[PDB]
DNA sequence: GGAGGCCAAGATCTCAATTTCGTACAAGAAAT
DNA sequence: GACCCTTCGGGAGGTGCATCCCGGTCTCGCTTGGCCTCC
């Protein structure tokens, strides 16, 4: 067993982002932050550790065998065990604590949950945030705004109906009115949440009906438009994302990582390397990163740690440079003692 | 330098000639031009200084070199107390192996090298740690004595002169000594402070804009003063906004304009002392009378001389760190940077006090107006080194002192 | 033997402090950092270098440094917290590589960590958690800053275990009147019951090491004591 | 028998966090804060105390390996008195507790013991708390959301069978069910801390009664749910956690030390640098440090700190500085006299 | 066939609730 | 083979629209006998 640490950098090649539910606020969309408002966002341990499991589940479920027309010889209760460790059934064997060799024979024949750990069995790989390198490299990217697409080319509006066109009208119509009306009445919300600033406790309870209730205002108005719950045209809020080539420290480490465990966490990057996305707003590209990774291993009692080797996923290809990741990765491949189902 | 930064091939341009009718001290024109001693007797001898300014005399050899310059390096050796500037023994030891010999005859005694050091990180940068360079230069000497009147952040040797051993790269092992000596009955000071509750300084301090509410208190402030006064300002900006806010109804305020001489103002504020605004400047001098008296019972220091952040150097020192091959987050190299600031801010600000004090029987009222100076009363500000800046003999007056804009002045009945 | 001066040492306070039941003397960390600095247990030898550079009322049997009183601002103020010590029996602690646990049909019999000798402890103790300690002493102001800033000493209980009130900041400033001893008629530290100060009744040793030696009647202060900040850096 | 203090830095190369019972409530996450919430946090000397005794007990072990069985030679009391310092079955040195200086013979014979001590034996290594320097260096990191795999990619859904997506679409369905239950309940639970809030105290025992049995409510509302029990769309509530780059500055020192135990407080030391995590979320990567020390030691007979040397850990590798240092390392290697045993 | 070794029950409950560091000047050169 | 002499003034926008919603966990800090294996 080898502790593994690959130290490595995320190059960003389409906008890295990530919305956190901790991290946003009404004040728009922001990525989470290093501790505080004025922080450099980092691209959270968290989204990187959900994707590398989750191409870790397809490279279990691709080892295994895609048998019939392409369905795995796996249940919904174990998918969900290898790739989120949420066991729906309950028969998961939950280790007591003070059990020795807590969950052993279970790492033995699930080295992917060994990996990625479960309820009560640690996770050997731990996948740290990716801290962005030098000052901004962080931008406001998406952005810009739904425009109907018949007032900006009249073309397409040959291939509408006399009905349809009148529809369009009245949708227009209502789109205009609706907005009005919603935008007064939110004005007066945001002369509320002025009132706000104005911060005495009493008032604040009266203050969040009467902003909640003006809320659900706003959702009634919008209810009633008969053609169109939503107005098509408008802005879209930008995200948050580290800028195209930004250049990411990254800091993982699989602790006593047999070369079984090691091998599955290689094929692992190998595979999310075919699609190396982090994030979301995927329709725009962004998440699509080249990172390449220095494996070190410390043999405990030693003074410093010696160099397997070097990963690099690029578009071009995956460089695993090093005889140990090649053994960790053909042993991986050649143990067929793993055992994934309940 | 070279004499007074001069050459001796050229010297007929200031002879006499019909070109300039100076006349008056004669003598001077034709005795200069075998006056190969420095700049300093010129003055001892006449007060004239004909021929205008001469600051250079007219200009010589920047960059190119005089003939027979050696034998003032000559004259400096044999002699036995060399008196340098610090660029001298800078370019000696970064331009060239070494401008000036030495082995068992010379004995580096770096004065005020507090700013020594600070400066140090300019030429080129520090950016590739420059400084341990200089440290060897240090050592290799048999001796160099690095002095100062700010050379510490505490009032502890060893806390304090830290940045001299992480900067020069000078550590205890081969440290001869790491001392702090401060007189205790050395002059008198009254502490006046701004509290938390006063004026924030900058409204927005990106764009460089000065609250007003601060200006008018900083104003109103400066005009109950009843004497003379030596106002130390950041900034030559400051310097023009305070010297626009203030309507003149004291005594005559002195303004340094931006890139001015400090001196000409001194010997102007001499002859009829008063309110003298003077951003920048210090650099260890002092508005002394003639004989030698006090004559500015006030010394007002408007804002601590917080310096700008520096995102050249951030950059720069997280590219040396990422190809030295340190993992640390630019983050933290912002965070060191910053704590190296407001270290050389703590030095800027001990300059500017030891500007109220040049005697042991002076008495200043020093008169903080910044809001960001730490209370007594307030142990957990951000800026709680702040206070060593007040020596620690006047420390009492530090927790007796009056606060302007004092902050929760009442009293709490949970005590 | 030097010239000792009223001193007022206060220190921003990191880590909650847990109260031994009587308030932690100033004398006590000094004998700690004393216990440290000459690595010394015997008791003899630390006080008597204690008694350099602190001062000893003979008439009193008692050290100039009086009782833990928490300084407070009006930010923040002393707040009742927990100072919790918890097993941690780690995959790792419960593993075949460090021991060799016993065996019934290859099984490995598990800890009992629920109940028993082998349970996991969760230790829970009262802590003070104040923005400021602030202690009085008459004494050497130099040698007391160098212990408390370079040594590893903290204030209450178990700080060189559960790391329980550490403490940086240390500012010693002179004060004008002896408050170390006695105040008023209120004692400001554990006194024999005999000096005639007033008090809470207790049962303690007078000189530390505040755990050997015979338990005597004494009046000790008020173990958790606050003061206003400003009030304590008055002088 | 020299006082080593170590006084350092540890900059967090990932977040450092660490669960605290009084520090995490139900508002959520938070490090131990010393007052309140707008104190700064310091990571507790506890944890660091405690990783650096796991790491000397596995230093221990390790000197002495394995017997020829492949077995350990410590048993569950003797594991546990060197690792917890409890004594299980009773039979330990129960010195006078007058003797301060007391269990010589067993601080010679046990280094590790006589660092971290035992039950009625004071230990001679105090540990520090991790005290940041900052103001910001901390933060809510972590968090997010388990994200449904299925709903966010469903190429995971051409590996199912059809008996098994009517399971996650009947597992889907009972999540919203349960969610909408629990919603309800807890508005009605509110409602209730509501009336608290009044707490009229006509019938406010009785009010709390039912919101123990609306608990019990919610308990059986998921229960009900019979293909999971819990649901699996959950956001993650954010840990606080020093930010990454985070100087926290510590003080540890050894007291009155032989160089037997101080060499082997700087082998724990060394092995703890293969492994450098404090703290918990090691699934995020949460705890990697690198940790300079400077080892001062109190001159003889005077109260003036000489340095010995400095212990930079780092993930390049373990740098020990100075001779004596040194020195220790190899007195407490070269004793053959240790016996980690009753 | 008496020693482990795992597992279920014991009735009660205290209480606490958050919105963004630092903004410059010099003096002085035998040069990189 | 020496200078000449360096231009004005305009005029600087208008609108539209700012989403829907999930879904917030287990624990456990103790002791005892009952039952089940089993040296």
């Amino acid at each position: 067993m080898r502790t593994l640490n690959f130290n490595g950098k995320i190059s960003t090649l389409e906008p890295l982002t990530v919305t956190v539910k901790n991290a946003v606020s009404t004040s728009g969309h922001r990525l989470p932050r290093n501790g505080g408002f004025n922080a450099a966002p980092y691209f959270p341990g968290t989204s990187i550790r959900g994707t590398l499991r989750h191409a870790a589940h397809k490279v279990i479920v691709d080892r295994v065998g895609l048998n019939a027309d392409g369905k795995s010889p796996f249940d919904l209760a174990e998918h969900f065990m290898l790739a989120q460790g949420v066991d729906i059934n309950g028969e998961a064997e939950t280790f007591a604590p003070g059990e020795i060799n807590a969950g052993a024979e279970l790492r033995s024949k699930n080295p992917l949950i060994s990996l990625f750990g479960r309820w009560g069995l640690s996770g050997k790989v731990g996948i740290g945030n990716a801290i962005p390198d030098g000052d901004n490299q962080w931008g406001m990217f998406g952005g810009g705004a739904r425009s109907i697409m018949f007032q900006r080319d009249e073309s397409l509006m040959e291939f509408l109906e006399t009905d349809q066109v009148d529809r369009l009208e009245r949708l227009l119509e209502e789109q205009a009115e609706a907005s009005v009306d919603i935008s007064q009445i939110k004005t007066e919300q945001d002369a509320l949440k002025k009132a706000m600033k104005s911060a005495d406790k009493d008032t604040k309870a009266e203050l969040q009906i009467k902003v909640r209730e003006l809320d659900e205002k706003i959702q009634a108005r919008k209810d009633q438009k008969q053609e169109s719950r939503e107005s098509i045209r408008r802005p879209i809020d930008p995200y948050e994302a580290f800028i195209t080539g930004a250049e990411l420290s990254h800091r993982m480490s699989i602790k006593n990582a047999t070369d079984e465990e090691a091998g599955l966490f290689i094929s692992a990057l190998i595979r999310f390397a075919a699609e190396p996305r982090f994030g979301g707003h995927a329709n725009h590209n962004c998440g699509l990163v080249e990172a390449h990774w220095t494996v070190t291993t410390w043999k405990p009692g030693e003074l410093v740690p010696v160099t397997l080797g070097e990963i690099v996923i690029t578009p071009n290809g995956v460089e695993i440079t090093g005889d140990e990741l090649f053994a960790m990765v053909k042993a991986f491949n050649e143990n067929q003692s793993f055992d994934f189902t309940a | 330098g070279k004499a007074n930064y001069v050459s001796l091939e050229k010297v007929r341009g200031l002879l006499l000639m019909d070109e300039f009718t100076d006349l008056d001290t004669v003598k001077v024109l034709e005795k200069l031009a075998n006056w190969s001693k420095p700049l300093v007797e010129f003055e001892e001898e006449y007060g004239e200084l004909p021929a205008q300014i001469t600051p250079e005399m007219v200009t010589y050899s920047i960059w190119d070199d005089i003939q027979d310059i050696d034998d003032i390096r000559l004259n400096a050796l044999s002699a036995n107390f060399i008196v340098t500037t610090h660029a001298m023994v800078m370019v000696d030891c970064m331009c060239n192996h070494r401008i000036l010999g030495d082995k068992e005859n010379m004995y580096l005694i770096i004065d005020e090298a507090d700013i020594f050091v600070d400066m140090l990180e300019v030429w080129i940068a520090v950016n590739p740690f420059i400084g341990m360079n200089v440290g060897r230069y240090c050592t290799q000497w048999r001796s160099a004595l690095l002095t100062s009147a700010t050379l510490s952040i505490t009032s502890t040797p060893e806390t304090g002169m830290e940045w001299l051993c992480k900067a020069l790269g000078l550590t205890s092992d081969t440290i001869s000594i790491r001392k702090i000596f401060s007189p205790d009955v050395y002059g008198s000071m009254k502490l006046t402070i701004a509290g938390a509750d006063f004026p924030k300084v900058f409204n927005d301090p990106k764009e460089q804009i000065f609250s007003g509410q601060w200006l008018k208190a900083v104003v109103e402030q400066l005009s109950c003063i009843q004497g003379p006064a030596l106002v130390l300002t950041a900034s030559h900006y400051e310097t023009r906004m305070i010297a626009n806010q203030l309507g003149e109804v004291s005594q005559p305020v002195y303004i340094q304009k931006a890139g001015q001489a400090l001196s000409e103002i001194i010997k102007q504020y001499q002859e009829k002392p008063g309110i003298l605004i003077s951003a920048g400047a210090s650099v260890g001098v002092s508005p002394r009378g003639e004989n030698g008296e006090q004559i500015f019972q006030d010394l007002i220091i408007t804002r601590i001389p917080f310096l700008p952040p520096d995102r050249m150097k951030a950059e720069s020192l997280y590219g040396y760190l990422k190809e030295r091959g340190y993992s640390r987050t630019f983050e933290a190299v912002n965070r060191n940077i910053y704590l190296e600031n407001l270290r050389k801010v703590i030095r800027k600000a001990k300059q500017s006090v030891g500007r109220g004090i040049r005697s042991e029987n002076d008495t200043v009222r020093i008169i903080i107006l910044d809001p960001r100076f730490p209370e007594p009363t307030d142990l957990s500000s951000k800026h709680r080194s702040l206070e060593h800046i007040i020596p620690v003999r006047f420390r009492r007056e530090y927790r007796s002192c009056e606060i302007l804009s004092p902050a929760y002045f009442e009293e709490d009945i949970q005590c | 033997m030097l010239n000792f001066k009223p001193y007022r040492v206060i220190m921003s306070s990191l880590t909650p402090v847990v109260i031994s039941g009587i308030a932690p003397s100033l004398d006590g960390i000094l004998y700690e950092a004393l216990s440290q600095a000459i690595p010394s247990n015997e008791p003899g030898v630390v006080l008597a270098r204690l008694k350099e550079i602190l001062l000893f009322n003979d008439e009193l049997g008692v050290f100039h440094a009086s009782s833990l009183r928490f300084g407070i601002t009006p930010e923040q103020g002393i707040g009742a917290t927990t100072s919790m010590r918890c097993d941690y029996l780690s995959p790792e602690k419960l593993s075949t590589a460090m021991f060799s646990p016993r065996t019934r049909r290859g099984l490995f019999t598990r800890v009992l960590l629920t109940g028993g000798p082998t349970k996991r402890r969760m230790t829970t103790r009262p802590a003070y958690s104040a923005p400021y300690l602030t202690f009085d002493f008459v004494g050497s102001s130099e040698a007391v800053e160098i212990l408390l800033n370079h040594a590893h000493v903290g204030v209450g209980y178990d700080y060189f275990s559960a790391a329980n009130g550490e403490f940086n900041n240390v500012t010693i400033l002179p004060l004008d009147i002896d408050t170390s001893i006695s105040n008023e008629g209120m004692a400001l530290r554990p006194v024999p019951v005999n000096s005639g100060l007033n008090g809470i009744k207790g049962v303690s040793p007078l000189i530390p090491p505040y755990f050997v030696g015979e338990k005597l009647n004494i009046v000790h202060p008020a173990p958790v004591r606050t003061q206003l900040i400003s009030s304590l850096l008055r002088g």
